[PDB]
Order: C-alpha cells, then structure tokens, then sequence
C-alpha cells in the first residue's frame, strides 16, 4: 500500500507564507501559497497524499568543502530523509551531481 | 486557441473575425506585408528569429514589447544512450562560464 | 507591487537561469513528476498561478 | 538531413518522420538542432536541460 510522502520547503515569501489562522487550524491548512498550489496540482497528477514540513535550518545550503557535510534542504534530501524539494532551488552545477532537478518551471 | 486571462481572447476573437486575411502561411510574407505596410500592420513571431531580422538590411524594423510564454532548445540524445549524462553536464558547465553568452553576442 | 509601491524596475536581465523540483537519485518519482511539470507548463497553469499572487 | 522541418508524429502512420525519426531509428548518435521542447518529444527523446530561452 502507499504511504503519504514527506515535502520539504523554505519560506521565503510569498512562495510559501503562514496562515493567519495558525493558532487554531491543523495539518496542511497552516500553509499556502504559490507553492501549495503547484503541490496540489502535481499529486492530483501523480497521485500521491503528501504532509509539508518547514525546513528544519531555514537554508538551500551547499556542500562544505571542510567537512563534506551538506547542510540544508539539500541536506534532509540527499541523506534520505525527505523524498522531494519543491522550492526555489536554484539549478547549479554542484547540485547535479548529487540530485536530479526537472526541466525548470519558471525563469528569472 | 487555448488562450487564458481574458486579455489574448480578446486579439483570438479579432483574428477569427477580421476581414480579409490576417494570417500567412510563409514567414517571409510576413516580413514583407510589415514591410510595404508603413508600419500600420504588424507580426507575432520567435523572439530568437526577430532578434537576428532586426540586424539585416534595410534594418527597418525593430523589436518592442517583452514576452507572453517561455520556452528552451535543448541538445537531444537516442533513449538510453550512454552519451546523453555527460552532455547534461557540459551544458551546464559552460552556461555558468559565459560561453554561451559570448557566442550569442559574436553572432547576434 | 507591495505598498508603499515607490520603487520602479527597469531594463533587461543580465543572465538566465531556472528553478526546478527537485528529487533523490533513483527515485521513482523522477520521471512522472518531470512529465507533470511539462504537461502543466503547456495548459497554461503556471502562469495563471503567477498572476493569482504577483 | 532532408526535412526541412523539426520532425513530427503522422498521426497516420504513427511514424517518425524528420529529425525525431533519424534518433528513433538510430541512424545517428546525437542531434544539434534548435527543436523546441514539448511533451510529445520527451515521451520518446531525451533532452537536455535548455540552454537558451525565448
């Protein structure tokens, strides 16, 4: 059977934003947005149930060339921890290497 | 045809009603029929297409206005061809070193 | 568009680049949802969306 | 090669023909061509993340 599927994302307004109505509502009503939206048309296609988490260190990170530890939204993705990232996640040659990125939706 | 947002309708219900004939089949004619035209009549078109006409004598006509949509080319690879990965790689390595720019002003 | 709306932007973009969904290599998910977000760029979706907040 | 356009589906046939066609039937490694991405392509082609915009 399916089990409903963990997405990661950033604030960072007005993508996702709070509801103003956060003191009382539960589960996914605490959040919308542009990016809710395009959530909701992507599992009406795909079919999947999904629950949002904020992100749990605020940045998209990138590889430490110390440590070799990703931080970040890239982070909870790589080591298997949040299944997908649907965010403003810039395309760039370092994150390739590591993560598949579908054609892009918008331009700037 | 699949227009939205109740403003291209607008031009659609024009061109399906005009008299005579707004539409060419061949895109020469179009520049042309610009051309002779005074500049009363004008013509949608690939901006790629109308950035290059643009640099060609006469140099009568120029370009005004941004964009409705967007959209790419993209380098095309046989399914499961071992090429295609690298070649999405390369892309992207030059893009971030400005080749793709420089070879777009040498030639534009 | 937000108050007190004095700024103005003008001319062209510099450069180019995208955003992207993004998923973990050999995931299932790779290759449906990448034909989802071709399907919706073409029914014209993506840009009533943006309208509906810009 | 002789097509003259970028390829398209006869809805016919079912067949291939123009520049698609030469991929899908193998003649040929790899293709470098200004062909506009669109979801009927990819069912069929693979192609590369865009490296221009219009």
């Amino acid at each position: 059977e399916q089990k409903t599927v963990v997405v990661t994302t950033i604030l960072e307004s007005p993508y996702v934003m709070m509801k103003k109505n956060h003191e009382m509502l539960e589960g996914n009503e605490r959040y919308e947005g542009y990016c809710v939206d395009l959530a909701a048309e992507i599992a009406k296609h795909c079919g999947f149930k999904y629950k949002l988490t904020i992100v749990g260190d605020g940045k998209y990170g990138a590889r430490d060339a110390d440590t070799k530890i990703w931080n970040g939204m890239v982070g909870e993705l790589v080591y298997g921890k949040a299944d997908i990232a649907i965010a403003p996640l810039t395309i760039t040659l370092v994150r390739e290497e590591v993560i598949d990125f579908s054609k892009p939706f918008m331009s700037l | 045809r699949r227009s939205k947002i109740a403003v291209f309708d607008k031009m659609w219900t024009y061109m399906r009603s005009a008299e005579p004939s707004v539409f060419v089949r061949t895109t020469a004619e179009g520049v042309a029929r610009v051309r002779k035209s005074k500049g009363k009549y004008a013509y949608l078109l690939e901006s790629t297409m109308n950035e290059y006409i643009e640099q060609r004598k006469p140099c009568d006509t120029m370009k005004v206005g941004g964009n409705l949509d967007s959209k790419g080319y993209g380098i095309a690879t046989p399914k499961g061809s071992s090429l295609g990965t690298p070649v999405n790689l390369a892309v992207l390595k030059l893009s971030e070193q400005g080749v793709l720019d420089k070879l777009k002003n040498k030639w534009w």
